[PDB]
């Protein structure tokens, strides 16, 4: 009717008008890398991890914010897609802390995984680091703002989804901060999600924190009890204790969001 | 290329015949044999005084795990489990939480020395360079149970070995 | 090392051979135990320049089976060349 | 440092002590119960706060090679230190 | 043509009359070959090898320079793969594998990864 | 056209007693047949794609001597990967165990514009970024 | 060239893709499917009826000559409805080559013994009958060869549990050896390792 | 240091379980012991005899020789060096010059 | 030590007669060795 | 006939008509402890040590297997200098196996003195072994990508002083046991199998060899850089256990030859992989660089990812051919591991080679199929 | 197509159950012998309800070729104890001697523990 023939890597997907490039990838099964699109929270497109060649262009497009012209044909795997994906992999760990074996992201860090698989091996980096002091926003979120890669999933979830618009970036280029800029503290019965939205250890529960890794928990899918929403759950345990609560997707629930309580 | 081992064709002249003849009659073969034990008897034998003489080692032995600390008296093991998932055994159990002055440490790091296989892929997987393998291979026990280490015994080990671990490792970290 | 010179004719007679230049037991001809520091060298992926992963990558090479038949005048053919005969060898031919 | 419960058993440096009650005690009748005297927590507490004179700093935990991943502290905070992630050394920006 | 005096492997007797045999089993097997349908594929190839065997066979009476021909090694043991191809052509016309193909294999039996 | 002679058998497939688990461990025992959840951590989507069959939990308690979890369920780790839901429910068929099945959770599209972030009269216009 | 990449070899890979075709034109009554994989290895998928027809040729015939086999095997998939996957790896000492041919079977569908066409099978076989329960007919002697006397189960079997389901133990009130259910001082520690990223887009699966 | 190489079972003083041990064989080692005049000592070698080592969670391995029979001594190692096995058994030398048998006896 | 020896016999320790309050005349064990000559006793290194 | 259920880990069930044996009938698990099966519950490397306790007589030629599989799945090559110190360490690894072959062997028939003097020469090799990876026996030292170090400084030279000494030691135990006639009587027509017989049963290594079979994969189907080295593959003429032994005192001798080869030609550069996703980075770099600290956290974590395939890998290692059928799923544990040991293949003939022989024979033939239970029972 | 399934021995549950009996018959005459030279210290009539029970678990099966196994399985079995291929150990694994009773009713479960 009014949709519109596209083409993933020659493969033919029809796509209803505004879906983007990273969408109608999706279509085919293929996932676009990103650090700061989230299909909950608003269209950002400044990580530039999604960069996507297009068949006779010349300038590789974001994925997550271009819209889709009929007849495109999207090289999710050419060598421009493959080389943009290095180079901004390669400046996203520029200036990273060495922290992974005391992050409490190791193991399930989106960082490190997207740079296993689509960044190169290597450093030649030759500088030195960036470092940044840490804020304190209460009781429930640890920051270590050395690790933030600025992709302001935060401050989109903060102003969006919780309505609280507490944070924001202050200053400007390599020195730009996400913060609140004052001593105070994010406290909402929907603050501890900016933990999960966080590709990186910048925010980690406190809680939780030191206690396990991801890869030595099992995962029981289990049900909320502290409010009459039934929000769903994954109650990670490790050699018999309970060590942590996670939200678990349904569209018609909970989404993928769990209140402070519940988490 | 090959090579033959058994085709050979002995000769069928009176001479050769008769040599093996001889052999046969005179044993010469088998007393061939008792002069190589003879002269084995006045070598040296090889065998050393243990356990006044040891074997010789190397920095990158494999021995007995330990814990190191920095110069300081800081433990190095920040309770990261690479060792422990590496460890093709299961041998080592740790948990974590952060310390009274808000550090990343272990309040338990145990390893079965009855499941470990001595493989020193924790030593490698470490970043610290906390977790090793000492070079003392001597500390067979009484009990099972005195195998099964916890953070207080493995601790106790680096403290005692410091002054070998460190010139082993000293030795050694250029190849690694 | 420590043999007289008798006992070294009565072991080398009864071996028959000369065991002195070939002893079992190392003396000094060993390497000294303290080496000196190494630097080994860096790999050829070791470059700060036309080094691109992509271009390097193995892994990502690698195909899945390529099918030749499916169930869903040509000229007889074996699975290679008939493997070529051995020759003796002329270090020595037969032991 | 170690300081004995009131039963006579030394606490380790995880806090770990056997109740009074507690039947697992008996493990360590005729023998000995293995404590390691040094405190990490104690010894790290009496190391000098370092003085530098820049924003940023870095700790390898020394030795070169031999110490921790070289990492970069943040000294933009007058109130506290910058305590390094895996060695606890701490360092201070010289009055400013 | 000097007759060797053992073929080196062991259990594999010295023949005395090669090209004889050859010629022989040659003949039977493409004579069992005739028993298969024209069109199996089986008849088009061993009639095809079997026959440029014989040819080389009947065109160098030197044993040393009929085995640099065929290739199989000792012709001892091209004699042994003859007999083990006429016994399998014998066998071939009971199964007649030429035949369609029996069942088709359920829909994702040879998929790997699941 | 197979040449084997074939038999006709219209009896529900059941392999419980030539496969060894002991009785305790196939009436009594629930299976789980689900998708996994993503891990909410990461936005990956890769370990959501394939079927898998676990069993219901059961007592872990400490070991005396070191304080590690000990088990007496043979199944705590067993855990099994199928290409379909029909897969995993004929698999648990056979075998005898009961199970549940989760009906799969896909996400559903979702209307992205970032021309929405500028809107004129719209609610969705952002104020940072 | 790259140093750290494997060379490909083309003319093995186009050696062994036309023996694939004539295998298959000599034997369609049995074989369902035919590939080679990018280092050069061969597999022949076959019908269970025809493992005795294939192999016999294989081994017989003048432009195979697959007189040797290395190695036989099986692979456990639950996900099918045939679970089990019977590998044959074949080696020809003439064309200085290897094939593999593989077939499938389920938990009471026996496959017809191999030992005819190759000797070396017979240990094989009770081998796959000892560790997957895939039985074999006119075996001359099927029965356990690795596992316990009076073992129940398959180990090798996909829900079979690591560590099975009883242990040993000796006990003084019956001066024997017992037999007891499993219980572990220290349960195995189950790691999900999986990367939630895809890594092999040439492996991508359709929707 | 008077430790004959190989000795028969109805001759020997010590059993080293040098090995792992699995169920199918486990029946036989306690028969060896059970047939082995006394007083007879046990040396575990190894991670596999001591507690299981490397096959500790096989369904066919005996979690330890020492669920089978008695162990006097226990030698660390996968392997031990042939001198931390003879550390053992100098060991086990020690321990057999601190019995009181008749010093027991004589206070019955 | 005693170069003209073979390798492995070039280097011994007599151990002491009493160490921490042990009568070691007759009960010499091969762990009595401190780490600091544990290095040079077993060839790990040259220098004592 | 008289039944003789031997037992202990080796089980001989044996039927004798008098002095000769009419069946025997091996039975195999008394070291059965589910290998494969543990391995699909670990990552390819923690899988690796595993290799190492299958034939704990020729360690590293084990681990070479399983290298040259994974590498082949991940489509990757190791450098030169890591593929001449394998085969370095590949036939240092034959000496050792044969020393241990051909002593227990004679050791077996009576023949006790020849085992001590080898076995001096095996703790010189260890040696070599423990200087590289600080192990005696299990290395883990040949990994996929290449090797886990480079050789220390001084080792080099070690080996050339025992190669030089070795080729003595060899010719004394032939002093004792070649033209002895005793070993000859133990030996000669003993275990006869013939070509055809030895193809059929799936003989490989010096059991077809010794029965004038020309094969040895090593010439064949090289691997590494066994195709840069100049060596002889011995070949018997009688098939019986006096040409199979003589046939590896012989690859004893081809081997100190290959030896003296790879020290000469051992190349420079590095020695694992250079690709930080399949081998760890250097420590130094690792403690200086995001991407080396983040490989080195997921390869030693969750290991690497192995794209979907199975092959059949196979080398001449000393006891025979030894391979591996590797199943890979795409993720970084193993779905499946058949391992292929030539002995278990050569026990399973032990009743056809024994037919016709008095019981004492049976000694002579199990020694000559030079088995270790550990391969047999995986 | 779908039941038209590759038989084992049996073409119908009738002569299954004939290679049942057969089975039974060898397993019922083997037990005299049985508690003789395992020197076991049970009696023959406990053996042989042992072996009559065995064969009453698997009473409601319907399926030839699972029959089939069962009987292999079974034959197999027999062969072991025939030949003195297993020790007094495997024989004495049918009657669970050191396994304390655990009780099958609701509240004894519900004392002990959580299982069901
Ligand atoms: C029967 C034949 C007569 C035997 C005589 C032994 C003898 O004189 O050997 C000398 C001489 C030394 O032996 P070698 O093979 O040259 O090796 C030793 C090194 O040369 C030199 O080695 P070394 O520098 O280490 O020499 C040390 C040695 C100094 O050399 C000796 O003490 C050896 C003399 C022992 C007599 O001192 C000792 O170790 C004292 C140990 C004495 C134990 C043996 C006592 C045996 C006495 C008879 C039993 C009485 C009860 O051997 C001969 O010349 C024998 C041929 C002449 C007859
Ligand atoms: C202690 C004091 C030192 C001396 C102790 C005695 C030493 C005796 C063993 C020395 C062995 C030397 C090796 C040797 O020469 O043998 C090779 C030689 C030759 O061995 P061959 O077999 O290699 O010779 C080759 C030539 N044909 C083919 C002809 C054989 O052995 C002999 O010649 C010995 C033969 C005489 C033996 C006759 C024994 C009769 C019994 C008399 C009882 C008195
Ligand atoms: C004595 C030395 C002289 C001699 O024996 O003759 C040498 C002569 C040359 O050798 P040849 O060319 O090989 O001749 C044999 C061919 N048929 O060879 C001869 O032709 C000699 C005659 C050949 C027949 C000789 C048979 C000798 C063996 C018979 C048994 C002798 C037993 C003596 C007692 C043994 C106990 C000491
Ligand atoms: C009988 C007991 C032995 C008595 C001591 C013998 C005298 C010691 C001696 O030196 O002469 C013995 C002699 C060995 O001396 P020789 O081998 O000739 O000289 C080697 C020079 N590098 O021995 C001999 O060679 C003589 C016998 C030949
Ligand atoms: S956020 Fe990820 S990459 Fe950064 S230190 Fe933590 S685990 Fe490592
Ligand atoms: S703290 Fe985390 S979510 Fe917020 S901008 Fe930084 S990386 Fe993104
Ligand atoms: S040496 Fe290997 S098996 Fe032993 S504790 Fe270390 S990592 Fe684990
Ligand atoms: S010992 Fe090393 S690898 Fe293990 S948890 Fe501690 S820091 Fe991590
Ligand atoms: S060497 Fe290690 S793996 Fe082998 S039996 Fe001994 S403890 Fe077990
Ligand atoms: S995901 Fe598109 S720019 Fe960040
Ligand atoms: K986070
Ligand atoms: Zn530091």
């Amino acid at each position: 009717s009014n949709l519109i023939e596209v083409f993933v890597d020659g493969q033919s997907v029809m796509v209803e008008p505004g879906t983007t490039v990273l969408q109608a990838c999706e279509k085919v099964g293929m996932q676009i890398p990103r650090f700061c699109y989230h299909e909950r929270l608003s269209v950002a497109g400044n990580c530039r991890m999604c960069l996507v060649e297009i068949e006779k262009a010349p300038k590789v497009v974001a994925a997550c914010a271009m819209p889709v012209m009929k007849g495109w044909n999207i090289l999710t795997n050419s060598e421009k897609t493959k080389k943009a994906r290095e180079g901004v992999m390669e400046f996203l760990l520029a200036n990273h802390p060495l922290d992974c074996p005391i992050c409490d992201q190791g193991g399930e860090c989106d960082l490190q995984d997207q740079s296993m698989m689509f960044g190169s091996d290597r450093s030649r980096f030759l500088e030195g680091k960036r470092a940044v002091e840490d804020k304190n926003i209460g009781p429930l979120v640890k920051t270590i703002m050395t690790r933030c890669i600025q992709c302001t999933r935060c401050i989109r979830f903060a102003s969006e989804i919780a309505g609280v618009d507490d944070l924001g970036t202050t200053g400007r280029g390599n020195d730009m901060q996400v913060g609140t800029y004052i001593e105070k503290m994010f406290m909402s019965e929907l603050s501890g999600n900016i933990i999960d939205i966080c590709p990186v250890g910048a925010l980690t529960s406190k809680p939780y924190a030191f206690t396990a890794r991801p890869w030595e928990t099992r995962k029981t899918e289990s049900i909320d009890v502290m409010d009459a929403v039934g929000s769903n759950i994954v109650v990670s345990t490790r050699t018999g204790e309970v060590m942590r609560i996670l939200p678990r997707m349904h569209e018609d629930i909970n989404e993928e969001w769990i209140s402070d309580k519940t988490r | 290329t090959y090579k033959y081992v058994n085709l050979r064709e002995p000769s069928m002249d009176m001479k050769s015949v008769t040599d093996r003849a001889a052999q046969t009659l005179l044993w010469t073969e088998l007393i061939r044999g008792l002069g190589m034990t003879l002269s084995y008897l006045f070598r040296e034998p090889a065998t050393i005084n243990y356990p006044f003489e040891k074997g010789p080692l190397s920095p990158r032995f494999r021995g007995e795990h330990a814990l190191r600390r920095y110069p300081s008296g800081e433990e190095r093991c920040i309770a990261c489990k690479l060792c422990e998932a590496v460890c093709p055994a299961q041998a080592i159990t740790i948990e974590a939480e952060p310390r009274a002055d808000g550090s990343r440490r272990t309040t338990r790091y145990d390893i079965d020395m009855t499941k470990c296989i001595y493989c020193g892929f924790c030593q490698e997987a470490c970043p610290v360079d906390a977790i090793v393998e000492g070079p003392n291979f001597e500390f067979s026990t009484e009990t099972h149970e005195e195998l099964l280490y916890n953070k207080e015994k493995l601790l106790n080990n680096g403290d005692k070995w410091e002054a070998e671990i460190a010139a082993n490792i000293q030795a050694d970290y250029l190849y690694r | 090392a420590s043999a007289t010179r008798f006992i070294q004719w009565l072991r080398n007679w009864a071996s028959g051979r000369d065991l002195q230049a070939k002893l079992q037991l190392r003396y000094q001809e060993i390497s000294k135990r303290t080496q000196p520091p190494p630097k080994l060298p860096v790999g050829p992926s070791h470059k700060l320049s036309n080094n691109y992963y992509c271009t390097r990558d193995g892994r990502r090479e690698a195909m899945p089976p390529s099918i030749v038949m499916s169930s869903q005048e040509k000229k007889a053919v074996s699975p290679a060349p008939p493997i070529k005969r051995w020759e003796l060898s002329q270090d020595e031919p037969y032991l | 440092g170690v300081r004995t419960s009131p039963t006579g058993e030394k606490v380790t440096h995880t806090g770990q002590v056997y109740d009074d009650g507690d039947y697992r005690k008996v493990r360590f009748v005729g023998r000995q119960k293995e404590v390691n005297e040094n405190f990490a927590i104690d010894l790290i507490a009496e190391q000098p706060v370092s003085q530098v004179g820049s924003r940023v700093i870095s700790c390898d935990g020394g030795g070169g090679a031999l110490g921790h991943p070289r990492v970069y502290i943040n000294l933009d905070k007058e109130t506290k230190t910058g305590t390094c992630g895996y060695c606890g050394l701490q360092f201070r920006q010289q009055h400013h | 043509g000097l007759l060797k005096k053992t073929t080196g492997l062991v259990g594999l007797a010295v023949c005395e009359t090669p090209h004889e045999r050859l010629k022989i089993l040659y003949t039977k097997i493409l004579d069992v070959l005739g028993h298969i349908p024209k069109n199996a594929a089986y008849r088009k190839y061993t009639e095809q090898i079997t026959n440029e065997k014989l040819s080389m066979v009947k065109a160098e009476p030197d044993v040393k320079k009929l085995e640099e021909r065929l290739q199989g090694g000792q012709i001892e043991e091209v004699i042994l793969q003859a007999e083990n191809e006429l016994s399998l052509a014998r066998k071939m016309i009971q199964w007649k594998p030429w035949e369609p193909l029996v069942e088709e294999p359920p829909a994702s039996q040879w998929k790997w990864p699941i | 056209t197979r040449d084997t002679q074939l038999i006709t058998v219209d009896e529900k497939l059941d392999i419980t007693t030539i496969t060894g688990v002991p009785e305790e461990h196939i009436k009594t025992r629930k299976a789980r047949i689900f998708v996994p959840a993503r891990n909410n951590m990461q936005s990956g989507v890769n370990n959501t794609k394939k079927w898998k069959m676990e069993f219901d939990t059961r007592e872990r308690w400490e070991n005396p001597l070191m304080g590690w979890a000990s088990t007496a369920d043979p199944l705590s780790n067993l855990v099994l990967t199928f290409s379909t839901k029909e897969d995993a429910v004929a698999f648990a068929e056979k075998n005898g165990w009961s199970y549940d099945v989760e009906e799969r959770k896909v996400p559903k599209p979702k209307s992205k514009s970032y021309g929405a972030n500028f809107s004129w009269n719209k609610r969705t216009r952002v104020s940072t970024k | 060239t790259r140093p750290t990449v494997r060379p490909r070899n083309d003319v093995a890979h186009k050696q062994l893709s036309a023996f694939g075709e004539y295998v298959a034109e000599i034997l369609p009554k049995y074989v369902q499917q035919v590939q080679v994989s990018c280092f050069n290895e061969l597999e022949i998928c076959i019908h269970p009826d025809g493992v005795i027809p294939v192999l016999t040729f294989l081994r017989d015939h003048s432009n195979a000559q697959f007189k040797s086999l290395a190695d036989l095997t099986a692979v456990d998939i639950p996900t099918r409805q045939n679970r089990f996957e019977i590998v044959y790896n074949l080696l020809s000492l003439r064309f200085n080559s290897r094939i593999r041919v593989k077939t499938y079977t389920d938990e009471l569908t026996p496959i017809e013994s191999s030992v005819p066409v190759y000797k070396a099978a017979n240990w094989y076989e009770r081998e796959i009958w000892d560790m997957f329960g895939v039985f074999f007919a006119n075996h001359p002697d099927l029965r356990r060869i690795l596992t316990d006397y009076g073992f129940e189960g398959h180990p090798f079997r996909k829900d079979f549990p690591l560590s099975g389901y009883v242990e040993l133990r000796y006990d003084d009130e019956v001066k024997r050896v017992v037999a007891e259910p499993v219980e572990l001082a220290q349960e195995f520690r189950k790691f999900d390792l999986n990367s939630p990223w895809e890594a092999f887009p040439a492996y991508r699966q359709p929707p | 240091f008077g430790v004959v190489f190989r000795a028969s079972p109805r001759q020997s003083d010590v059993m080293i379980v040098a090995g792992t041990l699995t169920n199918k064989m486990a029946p036989a080692l306690r028969k060896v012991y059970d047939q082995m005049p006394e007083p007879r000592y046990v040396v575990s070698m190894g991670s596999c005899a001591n507690g299981g080592g490397y096959y500790h969670y096989s369904y066919s391995v005996v979690r330890g020789c020492d669920r089978i029979v008695p162990v006097d001594i226990y030698v660390p190692g996968c392997p031990p060096t042939a001198e931390a096995l003879l550390y053992g058994i100098l060991q086990l030398q020690k321990k057999i010059k601190r019995e009181k048998r008749l010093r027991i006896w004589y206070r019955r | 030590e005693d170069n003209k020896q073979f390798f492995g016999r070039h280097r011994w320790v007599i151990y002491t007669t009493e160490m921490n309050g042990k009568n070691t005349f007759w009960d010499v064990d091969g762990s009595m060795v401190p780490p600091e000559w544990h290095r040079w006793l077993h060839c790990m290194t040259d220098d004592p | 006939n008289l039944t003789l259920n031997f037992g202990p880990v080796l089980r001989l069930v044996m039927e004798l008509s008098g002095e000769m044996v009419r069946k025997c009938d091996p039975h195999i698990g008394l070291l059965h402890r589910g290998t494969e099966k543990l391995i699909e519950y670990k990552t390819y490397l923690q899988a690796l040590p595993y290799f190492d306790r299958l034939d704990y007589v020729s360690m590293m030629c084990n681990e070479q297997a399983y290298s040259l599989a994974v590498e082949k799945l991940l489509n990757i090559r190791p450098p030169p200098r890591a593929q001449w110190i394998r085969v370095l360490f590949g036939e240092i690894t034959r000496l050792l196996n044969h020393i241990m072959a051909v002593t227990t062997h004679a050791l077996d028939i009576g023949a006790m003195t020849p085992f001590f003097w080898m076995f001096e020469e095996r703790e010189k090799m260890f040696e070599f072994y423990e200087r590289v990876s600080g192990a005696r026996m299990h290395a883990a030292y040949v990994r996929p990508g290449g090797v886990h170090q480079d050789l220390p400084l001084g080792l080099m030279d070690d080996i050339y002083e025992f190669s030089k000494n070795f080729s003595l030691r060899i010719d004394e135990l032939e002093e004792m046991l070649t033209n002895n006639r005793i070993w000859r009587n133990r030996t000669v027509d003993i275990g006869i199998v013939t070509a055809e017989d030895a193809l059929n049963y799936g003989f490989s290594g010096v059991m077809l060899r010794g029965s004038g079979i020309q094969w040895d994969l090593r010439k064949t189907q090289p691997y590494d850089v066994y195709d840069q080295v100049e060596f002889d593959v011995p070949i018997g003429s009688r098939g019986d256990c006096y040409d199979r032994y003589l046939c590896r005192v012989e690859e004893m001798r081809q081997s100190i030859r290959i030896i003296s080869q790879c020290l000469n030609k051992m190349p420079p550069g590095e020695i694992k992989v250079d690709d930080a996703k399949v081998s760890p980075p250097k420590r130094a770099e690792m403690k200086t660089s995001m991407e080396s600290l983040i490989h080195h956290f997921k390869l030693y974590t969750e290991g690497y990812q192995v794209p979907p395939g199975a092959t059949y890998t196979a080398i001449e290692a000393p006891k025979g051919e030894f391979g591996v059928y590797l199943v890979s799923d795409g993720s970084s544990r193993p779905y499946r591991c058949k391992i292929k040991a030539p002995g278990f293949a050569h026990l399973a003939g032990l009743d056809k080679m024994s037919k016709g022989h008095m019981l004492a024979d049976v000694v002579a033939i199990i020694g000559t199929q030079d088995i270790v239970f550990g391969e047999v029972d995986r | 197509a779908s039941t038209s399934v590759k038989p084992i021995f049996s073409r119908d549950m009738n002569e299954a159950k004939r290679r049942v009996r057969e089975l039974y018959r060898a397993w019922y005459r083997e037990v005299p012998n049985t508690v003789h030279l395992f020197q076991l210290d049970i009696s023959v009539k406990q053996g042989r309800d042992k072996v009559r029970e065995m064969f009453k678990k698997n009473a409601h099966i319907t399926d030839p070729r699972v029959v089939d196994l069962l009987v292999i399985k079974g034959k197999m079995e027999l062969e072991e104890t025939i030949k003195v291929w297993k020790q007094r150990t495997h024989v004495m694994r049918f009657f669970h001697e050191t396994e304390a009773p655990r009780p099958k009713d609701f509240l004894s479960k519900f004392y002990v523990g959580h299982d069901p």
